[PDB]
């Protein structure tokens, strides 16, 4: 085996002498430049780079990659004893576990109590990232890259480092450092003059004195497309420490240096995890109305109608008389219809939403689950933006009640255990339904078509009924797209949204009369020719705010009204 | 190699229509199912879209007909005369068996995941017998894999979106026992339309009892009754316990690499021909036919017509493949 004495010596050499041409090239000596921040306390963790010890020594490298911990332990050693020649400043006293630190030093005037600092490396360019399937046991003890996607992260915890004890009798100190995933504490005074005289004083624990460290734990899985045919996805633990901890999120790809090692104990085979070392992620109206599905012939004003959902409207807030700005729509399908490209179009678009389907399938449903901690859910994963359920039609009266409750409350109840959990569900629905059997019949009402009941039914802004037909000539323009593709910005959509979007749109008293003659000659003509109610006038508040909310305007003005009226007039023309 | 290579280079005749006729030699009759089970067999080919999406591969096929004419055998032998293909009958079986159930290990204590039926499937085909007789909470399960080729589970602390790509053939018996003549398809067919919509061909077979055709049919089950085997001798009895088959095989095993391109000419053709059907089908009636024709009509005409340039291992897709699919579900969809 190495000397590593002549080891540190070659790493303090590297500290000392290495520049990487440096700040713009002029040779600042980027680690000397750290261990001045280090030593002065404005930092605390050191990421050191193995492809700057590759341009010194290659070998070096190499007998870091095998037995990783012997050089993590010689490099954090290194540092320590480097440190006080780049210290220049005396630093402000600044934590009450130091101020313990102060008084142990002016009383007596182990190092791992005062090591305030956290030494770590990224992993060499040369090694490729590993899947979980591909780190097999001759990896153990050795540093390794993996890749893959989080499934559960863990709260944080405080870790035990080293314990404190003090004496009753005496007036001394001892310390303990821990190492071992267990350990078992003190008990009666090891000092020379208690042991003596046998005078049986105690120990007493302070929280005060001893050092404690961040930790949390994490789980990282297999991405499907990566698995073999006809196999079942695997997982990894991995333990996060120190400066490292609250980087990772749920269902977020990541890629992972660290050291793989087995678990100790308390048979001859045992259980492996992931010591994490660095942990990396992977006019207008007419033009935006244009923009969304431009694949689809037609729809000109269904198109609109989904861009002012994208929008939305205000919510009003008058001191606990609530009218809410969220559009809501539903779309009835006749059999095999468009629909679908224009549903799954607006799913890409929007840049934050959901999908799911109403049949209940074997995965986690529209409201969130538990397994053996909560989670999931399509009505939770979609809060700030829109959520889109399919075959609506198919529901059970589960899904039907969770559905009118985040209609009324935006917020849903799962019982974890029996306790009355409950949970944000803020964003805004767009249902998709087809009827109850073939075509739709113009001869009977939408509720005998499509058979949801009248109650949640009614709730939607706007409904479209989206039948069509065969024509020879549109049906060979399909073909020959569809053919053509077998055969061979956003970023400005979702600025202009970002930023129309800040507008709050009041009325007028004016607008407010004007309103109040629309609406009563509208119910007048809904009667003479009923369906028109409360429900009509704010879904007509709705789609003005948010059209006053797509102009950069501060108020709405009768073009809004006027264009939400006909938006609303013309989608019946829809259902004949 | 060589025998494959000389044999496709021959040339001389419609190499997939000899293909067909020699499959499954005990069973007579029934031309067209055989050519739908051969594109089965072979399958179409994937193809993936700039915005995320994809196109699916596989075929899906249905059966449905009377008592006695041999629904059963032909699934019997594609288990027989197929790579990593499963069986299961409609009354024998659970939603959890045919996609995965929680197993406790022995060896460890651990909970984990453990395959059912379609996942074990996965690049292969699974024949259902009986598939009227489900359950609709199993049919449920179903659809998502027929639909998507994957399947979502959310068990043992486990959220995951597992492979199942397969092709379902299956087979079903219609309502009242007998096929009813003076009903129409969509009534003697027991199945919601939803789910019909699914199947890229559905056939419909019935025991027509001619006796210029039961007396080939007769003569040919007992020919096939005295038969005894070269290695056994006049008296004994078993204890308890056209192309060759091996060719066979190997042909389709190297047919499933060509990997065959669209053309011009046959895209056109597909284009011109499903405009002149839509116009048929907008002229026709639900008394005259078995299901709408929409776009997923277009993704059937693609695959049947790739699978056909694929037996031949043309490169293209050549106008006589086009016109072979046309022909294939014209008779499908437009025959009473
Ligand atoms: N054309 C045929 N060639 C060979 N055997 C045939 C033919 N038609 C019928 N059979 C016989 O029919 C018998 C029953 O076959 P089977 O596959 O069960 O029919 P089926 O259509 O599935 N009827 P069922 O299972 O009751 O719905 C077999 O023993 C075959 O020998
Ligand atoms: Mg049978
Ligand atoms: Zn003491």
């Amino acid at each position: 085996l190495k000397d590593y004495a002549l080891e540190k010596e070659k790493v303090k050499k590297f500290l000392q002498e290495f520049y990487q041409d440096d700040e713009l090239g002029k040779k600042q000596f980027k680690y000397g430049n750290q261990l001045v921040r280090l030593a002065h306390r404005e930092q605390v963790a050191l990421y050191v780079d193995l492809d700057d010890v590759a341009e010194d020594d290659p070998e070096l490298v190499d007998s870091i990659c095998e037995n990783a911990r012997r050089y993590a332990k010689l490099f954090a050693d290194a540092v320590q004893e480097l440190l006080p020649q780049y210290k220049e400043r005396e630093v402000v006293n600044k934590d009450v576990l130091d101020v313990y630190i102060e008084h142990r030093l002016m009383m007596e005037q182990p190092a791992e109590l005062m090591r305030r600092f956290e030494l770590y490396f990224q992993g060499p360019s040369s090694n490729k990232p590993r899947v979980i399937r591909e780190v097999r046991a001759d990896s153990v003890g050795k540093l390794v890259t993996v890749r893959g996607i989080v499934t559960r992260v863990s709260e944080v915890k405080p870790k035990m480092v080293v314990a404190t004890y003090t004496c009753d009798q005496c007036g001394a100190e001892t310390y303990q450092p821990i190492q071992s995933p267990t350990f078992m504490p003190l008990i009666m005074c090891p000092s020379q003059e208690c042991q003596t005289n046998r005078s049986g004083g105690r120990l007493y624990l302070q929280t005060r004195g001893s050092r404690f460290i961040k930790f949390q734990e994490m789980k990282m899985q297999e991405h499907s497309d990566q698995v073999p045919v006809g196999n079942i996805p695997r997982s990894i633990t991995v333990l996060v420490e120190g400066e490292n901890t609250r980087i990772a999120q749920p269902g977020d790809h990541v890629s992972v240096t660290g050291i793989f090692l087995p678990i100790l104990r308390t048979g001859l085979l045992s259980e492996t995890y992931l010591e994490a070392h660095r942990i990396v992620k992977m006019d207008f109206y007419e033009k935006l109305a244009a923009s969304i599905a431009p694949e689809i012939y037609g729809h000109e004003d269904v198109k609109k109608a989904l861009l002012l959902l994208l929008v939305g409207g205000v919510d009003q807030s008058p001191r606990g008389m609530k009218i809410r700005g969220n559009i809501n729509i539903c779309l009835m399908g006749d059999p095999g219809v468009a629909k679908s490209q224009l549903l799954s179009y607006i799913d890409r678009l929007a840049p934050r939403s959901q999908y799911t389907t109403g049949r209940g399938s074997s995965g986690v449903g529209l409201t969130a689950a538990v397994l053996r901690t909560l989670e999931g859910g399509a009505l939770v994963l979609a809060d700030q933006g829109v959520c889109c359920i399919d075959e609506f039609d198919k529901m059970a009266e589960a899904d039907r009640t969770a559905i009118h409750e985040v209609m009324e409350q935006q917020t849903i109840s799962i019982a974890k255990a029996g306790i009355l959990t409950t949970l944000n569900a803020r964003c805004s629905i767009l249902a998709a339904a087809n009827p109850a059997y073939g075509r739709y019949n113009p001869r009977r009402s939408l509720e005998q078509n499509i058979q949801l009941p009248a109650a949640l039914l009614s709730r939607f802004d706007l409904l479209w009924l989206i039948q069509d037909r065969p024509d020879r000539d549109n049906d060979l323009r399909l073909a020959q797209h569809i053919t053509y593709v077998h055969q061979h910005d956003m970023k400005l959509m979702r600025r202009y949204i970002a930023m129309c979007r800040e507008k709050q749109p009041m009325v007028p008293e004016s607008l407010a009369d004007y309103i109040t003659a629309a609406y009563v000659e509208m119910r007048r003509e809904a009667w003479a020719s009923t369906y028109t109610s409360a429900r009509t006038l704010l879904a007509i508040l709705r789609l003005s705010t948010a059209l006053a909310r797509l102009r950069m305007v501060d108020v709405v003005e009768k073009e809004d009204v006027n264009e939400a009226i006909r938006l609303m007039e013309m989608s019946k023309d829809s259902l004949l | 190699i060589a025998k494959i290579k000389k044999f496709s280079k021959t040339r001389s005749k419609d190499i997939f229509d000899q293909l067909a006729k020699s499959l499954a030699p005990s069973i007579h009759g029934h031309d067209y199912v055989k050519k739908a089970i051969l594109c089965l067999l072979l399958g179409g080919v994937e193809r993936d879209l700039e915005n995320g999406s994809h196109i699916r591969g596989d075929i899906n096929i249905l059966l449905i007909g009377d008592p006695s004419v041999a629904k059963s055998q032909l699934l019997r032998y594609v288990l027989c005369t197929a790579p990593r293909a499963i069986p299961t009958t409609g009354r024998g079986s659970s939603g959890v068996g045919l996609t995965a159930a929680v197993t406790t290990d022995q060896e460890t204590g651990e909970r984990r995941l453990e395959a059912g039926a379609m996942v074990l499937a996965d690049r292969g085909v699974v024949c259902i017998d009986e598939f009227d007789k489900m359950s609709d909470m199993d049919r449920t399960a179903i659809h998502e894999v027929m639909e998507q080729g994957r399947v979502t589970i959310a068990k043992a602390g486990i959220h995951a979106r597992l492979n199942a790509r397969c092709s379902v053939l299956a087979a079903a018996n219609p309502v009242y026992g007998r096929y009813d003549q003076y009903k129409t398809p969509m009534e003697n067919i027991g199945l919601q339309d939803s789910l019909l919509s699914r199947f890229d061909l559905l056939f419909i077979m019935l025991d027509q009892m001619d006796p210029e055709q039961d007396r080939e049919i007769s003569d040919h089950v007992l020919r096939m009754h005295r038969y005894r085997a070269p290695g056994e001798q006049d008296g004994d009895a078993m204890p308890l316990g056209m192309v060759s088959a091996a060719f066979m095989k190997k042909y389709i095993h190297v047919a499933k690499i060509i990997k065959p391109v669209l053309t011009q000419e046959s895209a056109t053709y597909i284009a011109e021909e499903y405009s002149r059907l839509r116009s048929q089908d907008s002229m026709s009636s639900d008394t005259a036919r078995t299901s709408p024709v929409t776009a997923r009509t277009l993704e059937t005409l693609i695959r049947l017509a790739t699978a056909h340039a694929k037996a031949r291992m043309s490169k293209t897709v050549d106008l006589q493949d086009a016109e072979e699919a046309v022909e294939l579900v014209q008779y499908a969809y437009f025959k009473k």
